[PDB]
DNA sequence: ATCAATATCCACCTGCAGATACTACCAAAAGTGTATTTGGAAACTGCTCCATCAAAAGGCATGTTCAGCTGGATTCCAGCTGAACATGCCTTTTGATGGAGCAGTTTCCAAATACACTTTTGGTAGTATCTGCAGGTGGATATTGAT
DNA sequence: ATCAATATCCACCTGCAGATACTACCAAAAGTGTATTTGGAAACTGCTCCATCAAAAGGCATGTTCAGCTGGAATCCAGCTGAACATGCCTTTTGATGGAGCAGTTTCCAAATACACTTTTGGTAGTATCTGCAGGTGGATATTGAT
């Protein structure tokens, strides 16, 4: 019927009072991570290949790590550039410049190709 | 179950809070770990100089890890170092580490 | 010949030329000729086999308390009163460990390097030296 | 036009960047991320697409390497040391990952040339 | 019906002036650097020391190297802590991380000095 | 006489943020940097002044280094080679500037002792 | 004229005539300029070998940074490699050079 | 006591002297073969003076037009047409003088490590493998 | 020890690349006034997980013996590499002209940001039940090493 | 090469920590709609500085001769360091409990952002004088290396 406005935002356990089922105990800040997204990868690469949730950490932490290094190479490239928007243009070059040969052009391609169709549809 | 003091840290009265001193810890770096170490480098064959040598280098390797990630714990205002504060302090160090969180 | 009937000369007779082969050492036989027996790999055979084991494996090799000990240690003489998260202590171990293990590796190709297949202080030296860990 | 009231949805409503742009991974999040870590003023429309892009790319390089080594070990469950030895036998993945150390991943196996045993090991003229 | 107002040695002049803009701000990009206030700063240690061109732009990237390592560490730090403020803590916090013992005790007691002195300023 | 606030006279730039701060280095356009630089959403009044005295110092440490190589070489004004010099032979600058090269600086005079005349002896007493 | 084997006379050994457009240029790199180099880096005896071995290396560093430097280049929609362009490939390659930032 | 014995004269090094001829002799070999032992320092006298002069030094090693050379074809592998700031080539230079001359540095440690004086192309593959440029 | 052959250093001298002092101009850098917004410290406390205890036991550390074979020291000498020369190729300089193209300025619009709603979704929590593989056994096959 | 002592391989198996499966809830995440602002691409072009010549002038690379002294091969052997063993302890494991302290939720103002307006200043430009020190000359004297 009617959620907004406030307050309770961020509710959960408060003293005691509860209904049935026990539940959710003072709301904890969600903590995100790429798993479900890795996981769909897994599966159109290797359908009947699990992953354990300490290599799925090691994911998680190589996703990371990549969105920084290029997020931040882009970040110095628009700054050198004296522009102040990162359009996919900075992503592009801060992927030649952070990627090796073979991986850079390959993430290259599938980067346009995503912008392209992306551009395509509206 | 909530009751005790703290400020200086923990502690209580009737004879309950522990801390003996710690000292000569690096000899729990024993010959066998070493050895272990180096055998999963490669090496074959060992010094006896090595192992003296090597609890030197990881020393001095765990005491500029830990001193940069209790600068982060402090700057936290906490009191509890962190796997985040390890992950941060070998990640300015140039040694990323995955599997731990960031 | 001598014309009689002795059947001496020759066949092993005569003198010796026959009566040959090693005397013992066999399984034991002591009668002398072979020393003892229990059973050892040569020096560096069993080293290769840790090799061999070691890096087809993954599990921490300091064991964890003593090591917990000494990070706690070190960070007390930094500040007083810390307390550690488990996993805190874990990643300083993971670290420190491949921090070692790259450091051995780079260890012996400089113990090689001076024709030797042992290692030793200087290598060490020399290898965080090239680094920058030292100079 | 101006304002007033619209009716009909073609665009999308339940459609989302990923679905238009052909991806796996989020592009509403991934711009999110960009905006709250202070890379620049402003993040174009485009580049968040991109970023998932790639960063779906790389992921999808190492999973399908890590799930042929688990499978060289006979194992359908991805674990760290798969992870290991996929990125440290690829040249491109391990120049990448050059000062990363994967927890719990161990080291590839090697043994260097010299160390081997040989020569029957037995002197020159029968001796030690 | 000229008498040649002007010679031909140039160019003439174009009905009225500009007491501002054409003036000379074109080119005029400005680039700053830190070059004067290293100089004040040589003034106060050496007197009677000069210093190259070379040698003041080495000076100049000094200046904008440590500054960009500090500020990164102090956003870095920020943003680990969730806090969308740089604050002197932050600055102080970056500059124990990235300097050498001694050298950080002393930045640190300078950068202390002049927050305390710049407060008890009118 | 009254007024109210100050808010009045001299309304012009009454003493720069540097000056307040008794600082040579320019508080301001450190402020300037800090925030064009999108390190963080906001930068608060003493950032830049704590900032700005760092960086101050550290002018002033190289510079009393540099000033005295350039002294001990028998110049009045520093070059690259004493900024060098200056450095090299401070173990905190460094180590500091361990990854950063001077261009024109050249390097400290160094040779390996076994390279000395005389088989491998390295001797000397005069700088040694 | 043949003459000579090498000394005095002419045509002899070592009379070469002409300046580049395909020829030398990583073999310009020459061995006296690679022996003062060692020079400055306290080297007193240098193997033969090493000459090839040090334009191979250093061909390597510059196709690296010339990489890097032209990636800014393109990127700046500019047809001039720019000092900056040099600044920013030693930096992100960590060997951030100082002096050339005007 | 007398004057006689040298008679040599006032001044003048003129071998050929008061009466026709005038060579260019001195005190040399005004013919045409030998010498008489010239002066030659030993191997690695000149060695050591080299390391001590460039040591001393600043200026770049590698001559310039051949540098600049070298960068153009480079460069041309990844962008034809370009051109250079003339301060673009000379950082390419400093950095990459800067970069061979440490790495000389290191290689020599190397070769030393292996208790050899001349260093070879093993010792610069070492120091490279350890720095992890190699690696 | 003697002393020639050179290298190396100090005192002085001077042209000049490059630093310096003075004036002129201006966009933007910077500071001040006031009005509004808001990050994040206080204060209070839910709820996680850190420190610590307990007890049992076996994996693993320690300490020792024995000797294989490695490192260290020595000796010898082939031949690589340094030093010294004689040429003479080709870099260096400097002087000076085209013109590429960096970089300054004016337009102008595609796309970014700001704001208000509404639907969607990933993460968290409670509960239960599978499933991949570690760890163990037992026998067969391979590796190592003595003869 | 034969034989034996052990390691190593693999099939087979079972326990179970971790993985995986539905139901439930929701606060933030994400998309759609309109409106409003503006970053920077496009076109033009001024003038900085890059590329090419021209062209001597000689610093410096290259080829050659000779042999000093280095690298490394060949030997010997003291004793380090690996292998195996006995012993027994302390790490690991399993289970528990207090409570330190990390972190969720709302309040609230010091301090930051947002702007208009005035003033101040560092950078660009000319035009002009000054000066530290590089490079050169003497001549002393230190170093090297043969006798
Ligand atoms: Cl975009
Ligand atoms: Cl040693
Ligand atoms: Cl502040
Ligand atoms: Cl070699
Ligand atoms: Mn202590
Ligand atoms: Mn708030
Ligand atoms: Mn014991
Ligand atoms: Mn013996
Ligand atoms: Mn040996
Ligand atoms: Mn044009
Ligand atoms: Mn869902
Ligand atoms: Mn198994
Ligand atoms: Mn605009
Ligand atoms: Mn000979
Ligand atoms: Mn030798
Ligand atoms: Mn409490
Ligand atoms: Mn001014
Ligand atoms: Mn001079």
């Amino acid at each position: 019927a009617k959620s907004a406005p406030a307050p309770k935002k961020g509710s959960k356990k408060a003293v005691t009072k509860t209904q049935k089922k026990d539940g959710k105990k003072r709301r904890k800040t969600r903590k995100e991570s790429y798993a479900i997204y890795v996981y769909k990868v897994l599966k159109q690469v290797h359908p009947d290949t699990g992953i354990s949730s300490k290599a799925m950490s090691i994911m998680n932490s190589f996703v990371n790590d990549v969105f920084e290094r290029i997020a931040g190479e882009a970040s110095r490239l628009a700054h050198y550039n004296k522009r102040s928007t990162i359009t996919s243009r900075e992503i592009q070059t801060a992927v030649r410049l952070l990627l090796p040969g073979e991986l850079a052009k390959h993430a290259v391609s599938e980067g346009t190709k995503a912008v392209t169709k992306y551009t395509s549809a509206k | 179950s909530g009751r005790g003091k703290g400020g200086k840290g923990l502690g209580k009265g009737g004879a309950k809070r522990h801390r003996k001193v710690l000292r000569d810890n690096i000899q729990g770096i024993t010959k066998p770990a070493i050895r272990r170490l180096a055998r999963r480098g490669g090496v074959k064959r060992i010094s006896g100089l090595i192992y003296e040598e090597t609890r030197g280098v990881l020393k001095v390797f765990l005491e500029n890890v830990i001193r940069d990630a209790v600068t982060y714990t402090e700057h936290a205002k906490r009191k509890t170092v962190t796997a985040m504060d390890v992950v941060y302090a070998l990640k300015r160090q140039g040694r990323t580490l995955y599997g731990f969180g960031g | 010949a001598r014309t009689k009937q002795t059947a001496r000369k020759s066949t092993g007779g005569k003198a010796p030329r026959k009566q040959l082969a090693t005397k013992a050492a066999r399984k034991s036989a002591p009668a002398t000729g072979g020393v003892k027996k229990p059973h050892r790999y040569r020096p560096g055979t069993v080293a290769l086999r840790e090799i061999r084991r070691y890096q087809k494996s993954t599990e921490l090799l300091i064991r964890k308390l003593p090591f917990q000990r000494l990070v706690r240690e070190i960070a007390q003489d930094f500040k007083t009163d810390l307390r550690f998260q488990s996993s805190a202590v874990m990643a300083l171990q993971e670290a420190s460990e491949a921090y070692l293990v790259a450091l051995f590796e780079d260890t012996n190709l400089c113990a090689i390097h001076a024709k030797r297949v042992t290692i030793m202080p200087k290598d060490i030296q020399l290898a965080r030296r090239i680094r920058g860990e030292r100079a | 036009s101006g304002r007033g009231k619209q009716g009909g949805k073609t665009r999308a409503k339940a459609k989302t960047r990923s679905s238009r742009a052909g991806l796996q991974f989020p592009v509403g999040r991934v711009h999110r991320l960009l905006r709250k870590g202070n890379y620049a003023e402003r993040v174009g429309a485009g580049a968040p697409v991109y970023l998932a892009a790639v960063l779906e790319y790389l992921t999808a390089e190492i999973l399908e390497l890590a799930g042929n080594a688990a499978r060289d070990n006979k194992k359908t469950r991805i674990i760290p040391r798969h992870l290991q030895l996929a990125v440290r036998n690829d040249e491109e993945l391990n120049k990448l990952l050059g000062r990363v150390t994967i927890a719990q991943g161990g080291v590839l196996p090697n043994i260097q040339s010299v160390l081997l045993p040989k020569k029957t090991e037995s002197s020159k003229s029968k001796s030690k």
